[PDB]
RNA sequence: GUUGGGCGUUGCGCCAAACUCUAAUUUAUUGAUUACAU
């Protein structure tokens, strides 16, 4: 039937083991837009390989492009993939507080793209432009497995045509592979994003434990739960005080049922 | 007022294609600037008593001048290197020493009603965790400099870094320990940060967990242990040069160390 | 010279004049290798044999600007490689919307600096006939196409003062240029001198051809002989010669092997064939190489095989 | 937990004390890997081991409420209970820099990146000081 | 998944609405779609333009807490 | 960390060599090029 030479080659990819192979394989073969009959059957196992193949991942921040953002003129930095821990060293006033600024706005963005469908976040504010500058423009590439994912976000003020148009493409993709990766399968492994910013100083208090067993029940027990209010820094403790009580009460409630259960089976024999 | 007005925004959407409006519009923006530059330019002029004040705030930030405010939507400017710019995007060290000296400041001409010097006046001050935002050239400035802005105002902190405690006579740093107080010993107001870590903090300058400084100790153990070139020796020297480079004062003397040894191997042949 | 002979070949050109000739495209998607979906517009079947003689009539007045190897007849992947040899440090761009931003007035106004002149009918018939229409509707906004067989030489045309600025420049820094669509890549000896290229470049970049495309600050990458260095697909050894890569050198060899020993399935004969094949457009001596090692009567049993 | 005055309670050296009346050194702390353990096990379900999963944390000025005894082994034990989370972190205290490669640590001054100089692991913290920092 | 999809109508041409609300992940099953209810609210927005004293109807909701 | 050579228990294992401006190539039913069937 001819299949064509791409289709060929996504499928070698495929069998030699990588996620976005088999992700763009069941969007190939699900839709008669990208040049192929829809085949259900044969798109079904290639979206259940992908969503296999996507386990023992990890998520890092490959590289990062600064221009014209608060203290930094023209920035380019490359983290370390073999090594699990980057230090920023400098003076009181040199920007190593920007550069985790700048990362965060994109972070934001991608955790609303994953958890939620509100396909909005964070972006550069007027008062985060470069004095005497008119355009900002930050980009940062997302790495998963050795496939990196594009981003950039950006901004010009109102008085001239924009120069910089915002872009998500890369997002987008990573947060639909793993919605689909959820949809298959409720319990696959997602990575996790969050900031503690300096005001986690007064983190601990006797008023957020007060009213700790007055909140919402169904804002903590869910997979796709875990993103609000965590990259605001200040890591929750009221929140954490619930939980705890949750999961010590899980401990005293059952394990009791259990003391029950063995009474009951001496009491018949 | 008039330029939020609902219909002209009314007007201004009927009608996308406005560039004679849009002139009309661009001039409007002119004279807002125009008057906005004139109301703040009746302020950067002048100023009274408020001078000494300023005064105590330029000398701990370095390179700072020119504080004033905006008489547009409200803010406070300072200038940084001939870079003016709004005191809410400073640094988070910065607006901390800010806001301390500030308040300080404000506290000492409000009790010293007329006086010539009102800036150093009799009091208590007490700072918690005077190292929490400070870079290490500031943690060592800190204090000799507030103790010399302000005079007679004592000054009882709490620290957390060798750094700043290293500043201050030994006779008037106090230690606690588990459960009693206990003195610094001497050699504190002018010595090196490590003999500070290491005689009043109780910490290691090697860190005594990590693969390399187990290394340099194994090193240092072999080669006085009358095996100075057994193949391992050699291993590890081999390491540690290419790793800490070879102009270290830590592998420098042990190599000098190591070269005595094998000197010393070569009249004893004949015996 | 586009209307005289437009009705002359296939005298059809009153009907679809006025029935919006560029809403004549059809709209697929591509995979690619990696993260990405590459939409692809091309026109009916009747619309490309109009677009391919229409530029064969501009060709006749227009000159394209050296360096620039963006799709000029007789100029493979190689030469750009080949200007690249003998440099030591590369600045690869990437320009952002990937010819779907070269709006018809940014094609006539390029033209007039060309100093060509085209009638006020030629330039509708040009604005109607060479370019894609999304929105699908009348009095839409009108963008060049990848995927047209009219993309590429409008694409040179619409930068070629850009080009000669680029090239006037790097001549005097000792840079050498060279440009595929939009691979941009910057080489040069000297070192520490890539950041003028890449200011000049942005600076000329938004000056002439306007604010319309940027440099795509995500892409930028620099390279040395310390790390890997590529120009278009074509390797760059530290040794100062042109390969394709250790990877693809030792597939090649491994399944021309595999051939000899009679193990490979029919559908991978033409792979071979076609890695053979264009294994003489980059690396003319990697065949010859072949033959030294496994013999002429294994290389010529692929290149007609049956 | 006590549920009087609905507060947690902590043993050190055979002393019961709340949460809310701890010092100010230890609580941050505490909240950070409090919170920390409990999004990896809320964002990855049932596994035989759910602290071992990916992604981003950004500990800004890790030199907060720490003495300088902790700072050097804050960095390995974070690396070492999660071992499968990236750790980009900012400081200021020259006892943190000394326990990660020289090739990680990117100085920063005038709006300028500067590689970290040969061996800033396991050394004098005097050397890493005055070749860092700058400061005598 | 999950839908509301009532329809309304003014005495003639239809006016529909869909409300919906997926859990994510299974995201193409529901969608909403607000497009009449919007063109119907142009209408009456364009009505109190024309007629300042228009007609409008009348919406509310009674539930147990009434006298309670 | 990256690049070119060699052997063959060859959709790549090993061996033998080298280089470090702070810094790695992905698009077809399109157009240019190599090649077979014409
Ligand atoms: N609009 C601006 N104009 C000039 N400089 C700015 C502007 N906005 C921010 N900055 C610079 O950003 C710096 C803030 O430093 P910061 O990002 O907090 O890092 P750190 O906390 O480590 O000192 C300041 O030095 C300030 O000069």
């Amino acid at each position: 039937q001819n299949l064509p030479s791409r289709i060929t080659k996504l499928i070698k990819k495929s069998e030699s083991g990588d996620f976005a192979s088999s992700y763009q394989l069941y969007k190939v073969f699900g839709s008669k837009e990208y040049g192929v009959e829809p085949d259900e059957k044969m798109s079904d196992y290639f979206k259940e390989l992908s969503a296999k193949q996507l386990e023992g991942g990890q998520l890092r921040v490959a590289d990062i492009h600064l221009e014209n953002y608060k203290g930094f003129e023209s920035l380019i930095m490359d983290f370390s993939m073999k090594k699990n821990s980057t230090i920023l060293v400098g003076n009181n006033g040199c920007g190593k507080s920007t550069i985790l600024d700048a990362i965060q706005k994109g972070l934001t963005h991608l955790s609303s793209r994953l958890s939620t469908r509100s396909h909005n976040g964070d972006g550069i504010e007027k008062h985060e432009l470069r004095k005497g500058q008119n355009y900002a423009s930050i980009a940062i590439n997302y790495d998963y497995m050795g496939i990196r994912f594009p981003m950039i976000i950006a901004t010009t003020e109102p008085g001239y045509e924009d120069r910089a148009k915002s872009n998500y493409s890369g997002i987008n993709e990573l947060g639909s592979i793993f919605k689909t990766a959820h949809s298959i399968n409720p319990n696959v492994s997602f990575p996790l994003i969050a900031m503690y910013t300096v005001e986690r100083a007064n983190d601990v208090s006797t008023r957020d434990i007060e009213n700790s067993e007055e909140i919402k029940e169904a804002q903590i027990w869910d997979k796709f739960k875990a993103y609000n209010k965590s990259l605001t820094g200040k890591a929750d403790f009221k929140l954490f005080f619930r939980w705890f009580k949750e999961l010590i009460e899980i401990e005293n409630s059952d394990n009791a049922d259990i003391t029950a259960l063995r009474a009951e089976i001496r009491a018949k024999e | 007022k008039d330029l939020d007005n609902p219909l002209l925004k009314a007007l201004l959407a009927e009608n996308k294609n406005s560039e004679t409006t849009k002139k009309l519009l661009e001039d409007h923006q002119n004279s807002l600037k125009v008057l906005k530059e004139k109301l703040n330019s009746y302020y950067s002029v002048n100023s009274k008593t408020l001078h000494t004040v300023e005064d105590a705030m330029y000398s701990f930030l370095p390179g700072f001048s020119n504080l004033k405010l905006q008489r547009a939507p409200l803010d406070l400017i300072v200038d940084k290197n001939n870079v003016s710019l709004s005191v809410l995007q400073l640094s988070q060290g910065e607006k901390t020493i800010l806001a301390l000296i500030a308040d300080i400041a404000r506290r000492l001409t409000l009790l010293n009603p007329n006086s010539v010097n009102p800036l150093d006046g009799t009091g208590i001050v007490l700072i918690d965790e005077i190292d929490l935002h400070l870079h290490p050239s500031w943690q060592q400035n800190i204090i000799p400099r507030l103790e010399k802005t302000f005079k007679n105002i004592q000054f009882i902190v709490t620290t957390h870094s060798p750094q700043v405690c290293h500043t201050i006579d030994s006779q008037n740093i106090w230690l606690l320990k588990n459960g009693q107080k206990f003195k610094a010993p001497k050699g504190v107001r002018g010595a090196i940060s490590s003999w500070v870590l290491e005689n009043l903090f109780e910490v290691a300058q090697r860190p005594p967990e990590d693969k390399y400084t187990k290394l340099l100790q194994e090193y240092k153990n072999l080669v006085f242990s009358e095996k100075y070139a057994s193949e391992d020796a050699r291993k590890l020297g081999a390491t540690l040069s290419q790793h800490f480079g070879p102009d270290d004062e830590t592998l420098v003397e042990l190599k000098l160390e190591i070269e005595k040894r094998i000197w010393e191997d070569d009249f004893e042949k004949d015996q | 010279d586009i209307e005289t002979t437009l009705q002359k070949a296939y005298p059809d050109f009153d009907v679809l004049l006025k029935s919006r000739p560029a809403t004549h495209y059809k709209v697929y998607k591509i995979p690619k290798r990696t993260i990405g979906y590459r939409i692809i517009a091309q026109p009916t079947p009747r619309v490309k044999a109009i677009q391919r003689d229409i530029i064969e009539i501009l060709k006749q007045h227009t000159h394209i600007h050296d360096a620039a190897t963006a799709y000029v007849d007789g100029k493979n992947i190689l030469d750009n490689a080949k200007i690249h040899q003998s440099s030591v440090y590369l600045l690869k761009l990437d320009l952002v919307n990937f010819f779907n931003k070269i709006t018809p007035e940014l094609l006539f106004k390029a033209l007039a600096r060309q100093k060509v002149d085209i009638s006020d009918t030629n330039k509708n018939l040009l604005k109607q006939f060479c370019f894609w229409n999304r929105t699908k509707r009348k009095n839409g906004a009108l963008v060049l196409s990848v995927g047209a067989p009219s993309s590429p030489f409008i694409s040179n045309i619409v930068m070629s003062s850009f080009d000669e600025e680029i090239s006037s420049f790097c001549k005097e820094n000792k840079i050498s240029y060279s440009r595929y669509a939009d691979d941009l890549t910057f080489s040069t000896n000297e070192r520490d001198v890539l950041g003028l290229a890449h200011q000049k470049v942005k600076t000329t970049l938004i000056r002439f051809f306007g604010t319309r495309i940027i440099i795509n600050n995500n892409k930028i990458v620099y390279s040395s002989k310390a790390h890997n260095r590529h120009v278009t697909g074509v390797t760059l050894t530290n040794n100062n010669k042109l390969s394709l890569g250790r990877e693809r050198k030792r597939y090649i060899t491994s399944l021309v092997f595999k051939f000899k020993e009679g193990k490979l399935s029919n559908v991978d004969i033409n792979h071979l064939r076609g890695l053979i094949g264009f294994a003489y457009n980059i690396e003319p001596a990697f065949i010859e190489r072949l033959e030294k090692k496994y013999g002429e009567s294994t290389i010529k049993s692929i290149k007609k095989y049956s």
